């Protein structure tokens, strides 16, 4: 897991 | 012929970066690049960490620029490129995610700032780092 965004 | 571009890979190379004095939250973009036959994509790097929580890390994203319908789905892949031209460092997302215009999916902790210092020798040769992002387009 532990997969983001940093757009939003 | 009915043809589509499923999966391609991107390497990425960043030099000197010890001079990449960028702050936490700060970033590296990548120029854009395509995938064929559509969709434009561009690799998104804090070399100091988006936020605290990753403040001693640095913050690996995909990025998808523009794409002809709705959304693009995705699994994607990071590693990094050793001295010996090997990978190393490789985390992938478990599953596909859903990436839309301007949006992007990544790893804020994708590698400790001080164990990419500690190995210069070997994960940073001249002061490059080179990453390497492998990803399957499964809808377009």
């Amino acid at each position: 897991p532990d997969v983001s965004s940093s757009t939003h | 012929g009915s043809g589509k571009v499923v999966k391609f890979s991107y390497m990425w190379t960043i030099n000197n970066f010890s001079f990449c004095r960028e702050e936490m939250g700060e970033v590296i973009k990548s120029s854009t690049f395509s995938s064929g036959a559509k969709l434009k994509w561009c690799l998104r790097v804090n070399p100091k960490g988006l936020d605290e929580e990753s403040k001693d890390y640095l913050s690996l994203y995909l990025l998808l620029v523009s794409c002809p319908k709705s959304e693009v789905r995705a699994k994607f892949k990071f590693s990094i490129l050793n001295a010996k031209g090997e990978e190393t460092k490789a985390m992938e997302s478990q599953r596909a995610y859903r990436f839309v215009q301007g949006k992007d999916w990544g790893f804020k902790k994708f590698i400790r700032r001080d164990f990419l210092l500690d190995e210069a020798n070997g994960l940073l040769p001249d002061d490059k780092l080179t990453l390497f992002c492998e990803v399957s387009v499964v809808q377009d």
